[PDB]
């Protein structure tokens, strides 16, 4: 009964996790179709009536079906994320907490900074009996117990780590035998670890991608009430297409510099507005009729808004949009004002933005070239140059694809983790112990088989 | 200093290594205060010199503004520098840095609430989502699953994640309200 | 084929001036700057269309009253009463405009949405006129480099 | 140009020692050799601390090495700075 309910639940989980990306692209396609239909959307007439106007007349059922389908696909994308990406996030968080417990004593020697929401939230998962649920090392509690138990206190270490040592001693000693029936519904309900699920839900809610998917679903739901809320889903193209990643990276590489440049532009324009407000107020009459003058610089706020809005957007500066200075006692001063505004604001600052974007492009290209050059000229593991191996024909490539392949090193870690500790050989046990103590001396650095046996091999 | 000199000038002595393990604690204590440089001695040979680094000197050197001065000096000497005057510019920088660190030593005299609100919102909103299991309200679900329907299975599966999403919405709303109350 | 069609219409001979790119390899290296990142340029134009479509959505939902383009009071020529018309107006006029859509739409002074529309115009000018054209500039210059 | 200057500074500091000027590969023959050399043997911070210690130390209390370095520093002779040589290069065969 339960063995089949859980099996079919797992089947659905696996299907959604497998098709997370396909449903992720389907949501973009449906969003594009909806926004293409929305281009044929008309205002009809004192309440204004937004009406879908088309000759065929079938695009309204198409729009409603597409909206419902988009909402369903958004929900399914959330489910697929929870089935596929959430386990990786939980594994990473559980690994980090375990490492900070063992090699840093993050809750024994020193306490979190009270400014780290992650550190404060991770306090809950320690006491749970379902800890390393995703992380492979199930002995982290025992490791911390051995490391800090004799010095900081066996009982308080056990209380912090949620270990029942007295119950363990009784279980190891003589004990009565008790059966366990999983069929009981009360047992099924009480088996789950509430506190660990609380911590996991907190981590998932604090996850950025899950929040973005929730925002996607919320906008999809709001699209039913107002069909123009479906336009926010076109912002998903940046994440959908990694080709737009590299174009947008030019903007985002120096985003802080761009923001600071805009702030500096506002400060410079404010200084110019101060000067105009103190000396050139007479020239800011914007009303052509002589009856009522529309003075744009009688107030400091109005003059600043006028400058920032009109003069910056103007091709020639504020002088293109303010009165003519001919035949005035401040003609030369105002000419200097306009020319300096044009040069500093229109020319130089926009040039700074230009240069920031172009330099971001160049820097990204240089970084890619550097990565390629390093990987082509030196081995990733040992770090020895390509020429030494290339003394033998194809020696560098033979070394980096057979002897020191990082893929082979990853496969060795997988094999050693999935292998039983009792079945480890001498070399495997040595590497396992160093890996458990996080000692990376076994990685060959500056030496290799060919360099050690140089004369014997050749 | 004696033991460090002996160990570094006889690197392959087992007895000296045993003495080093016997003296590990003292060497560990004096490691921050032990200085080590190399010079070309009077005998036309590279000699290694051991001296004392003071705690005040270390702190004033690790002051951030001194680090900025170091970075600026390194940038200058690398870019607009010639190897003739590299050691002269380095000595000038060292002299200026020593003077300013002595000056700093002699002048020396002998978010939390937002994070707490967010954590409270997490705790409360998660407790609301878990009260349905806590209350033992599973009798209703058991009554629906008296008889199996694949439709019932799909409905419950979708409803669980829908409830999770609603709880996340409540959490976001609580965070927004708390942030507004804080900024007020 | 174009040479043969030139006999029927002599202006079909103008397509043969497109052969200068292949004839002169000196134009090869100038055109390579455009064609080195042609895919990036096409994607930048598509992104510009998406951003302008979002701005048109906002204007169509909130700033319709300001898109009267007819000076005579007798007949108003509303350029944003329809979504397609408003999108075409934006892409055609505002992008080509030096200061953005605010250079070509009505003045926002003395309105309840004055600050919102000022933000609208400034953001349009910054993202479309400045940043995106800057992306095209940078793509061509980076292709040269 | 500013970005290239920063990159050049980083590359020089990562590939050659500030004091002796020997490349990173020679020290890297021994694992972590370059970093050990540039943080223990030829640390510019250690050289600055030595100048401070020698200035703040009494001239009468100077040892032989300290007196030698003090005299060269007073005459502004920077020959005592190891240029192109180090302890590991001088004692290459004896150390290993
Ligand atoms: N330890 C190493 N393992 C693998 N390749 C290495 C290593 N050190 C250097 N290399 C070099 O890295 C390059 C291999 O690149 P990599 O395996 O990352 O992917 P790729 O060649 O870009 O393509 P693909 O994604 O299809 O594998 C080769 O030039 C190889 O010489
Ligand atoms: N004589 C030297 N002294 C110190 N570092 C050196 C020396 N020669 C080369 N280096 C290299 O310089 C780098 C150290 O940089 P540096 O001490 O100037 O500051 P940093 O690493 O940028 O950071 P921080 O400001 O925190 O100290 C290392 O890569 C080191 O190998
Ligand atoms: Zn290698
Ligand atoms: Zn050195």
């Amino acid at each position: 009964f339960w063995k089949k309910i859980i099996a079919y639940q797992q089947k659905l989980l696996n299907y959604f996790a497998r098709n997370f990306y396909n449903m992720r692209m389907l949501a973009l396609f449906v969003a594009f179709a909806i926004n293409f239909i929305l281009l044929f959307y008309k205002v009809s007439t004192i309440a204004v009536h937004y009406v879908l106007e088309e000759s065929s007349g079938y695009m309204e059922p198409t729009l409603r079906i597409l909206a419902i389908l988009h909402t369903v696909i958004s929900f399914f994308c959330i489910i697929g994320y929870y089935c596929l990406k959430v386990p990786l996030v939980i594994f990473k968080r559980e690994k980090e907490v375990a490492r900070k417990l063992e090699f840093d004593g993050l809750y024994i020697t020193e306490q979190p900074s009270e400014d780290d929401i992650k550190g404060q939230w991770d306090r809950l998962v320690i006491n749970t009996q379902s800890f390393p649920n995703n992380y492979w090392d199930k002995f982290v509690k025992r490791k911390v117990m051995d490391k800090y138990g004799e010095f900081y206190g066996r009982d308080r270490i056990s209380e912090l780590l949620g270990m029942d040592k007295a119950a363990l001693d009784f279980s190891d000693a003589r004990e009565k035998k008790k059966p366990k029936k999983d069929s009981s519904l009360s047992a099924v309900l009480n088996s789950i670890d509430v506190k660990y699920q609380m911590w996991k839900l907190g981590v998932v809610f604090t996850d950025n991608s899950f929040l973005y998917l929730a925002w996607y679903m919320t906008m999809s739901v709001l699209g039913h009430y107002n069909n123009f809320f479906f336009a926010a889903h076109l912002l998903d193209i940046a994440m959908g297409f990694k080709t737009l990643r590299t174009i947008l990276s030019s903007v985002t590489h120096n985003g802080k510099q761009l923001v600071l440049t805009v702030g500096l532009l506002a400060v410079v324009v404010y200084l110019y507005t101060v000067v105009a407000f103190n000396f050139f107020r007479k020239f800011y009459n914007k009303s052509e009729d002589g009856d009522t003058p529309d003075m744009k610089c009688d107030d400091m706020l109005t003059c600043y808004m006028f400058h920032m809005y009109v003069g910056v957007r103007a091709g020639g500066g504020i002088g293109d949009e303010i009165e003519d200075p001919a035949g005035d006692e401040y003609e030369i001063y105002r000419i200097i004002f306009d020319i300096t505004f044009f040069f500093f604001v229109i020319v130089i600052l926009l040039a700074i933005i230009q240069g920031l974007i172009i330099d971001a492009f160049g820097e990204l290209r240089d970084q890619q070239e550097q990565v390629k050059e390093d990987m082509e000229t030196k081995c990733f593991i040992c770090g020895i140059g390509n020429d030494y191996f290339d003394t033998v024909p194809h020696g560098f490539e033979t070394h980096t694809l057979q002897e020191h392949n990082l893929a082979n090193y990853l496969f060795f870690l997988m094999y050693l983790i999935n292998k039983d500790e009792t079945e480890h050989t001498g070399q495997e046990s040595y590497v396992w112990k160093m890996y458990q103590e996080r000692c990376w001396e076994f990685f060959p650095a500056g030496d290799c088989f060919r360099k050690q046996y140089e004369d014997q091999l050749n | 200093v004696l033991l460090t000199n002996l160990s570094e000038h006889m690197p392959n002595d087992t007895r000296l290594q045993t003495f080093l393990e016997l003296a590990e604690s003292v060497l560990n204590y004096f490691q921050p205060f032990l200085g080590r440089i190399e010079i070309m001695g009077s005998a036309k040979r590279i000699e290694r010199v051991y001296f004392e680094i003071s705690e005040s000197s270390r702190t004033q050197w690790e002051k951030p503004q001194v680090k900025e001065s170091k970075r600026q000096f390194i940038f200058d000497v690398v870019n607009e520098g010639g190897e003739k005057e590299k050691m002269e510019l380095f000595v000038n920088f060292c002299e200026d840095t020593i003077f300013e660190m002595q000056l700093a030593a002699q002048i020396s005299e002998s978010s939390i609430l937002t994070v707490r609100s967010a954590l409270f919102a997490l705790r409360y909103n998660i407790l609301t989502l878990m009260r349905m299991l806590s209350l033992k309200s599973l009798k209703k679900q058991m009554k629906k699953v008296k008889k199996m329907t694949v439709k019932d299975m799909v409905t419950a599966f979708f409803s669980s994640y829908w409830s999770i999403f609603m709880t996340l919405l409540h959490f976001v709303a609580s965070v927004f309200r708390g942030f507004f109350r804080i900024i007020c």
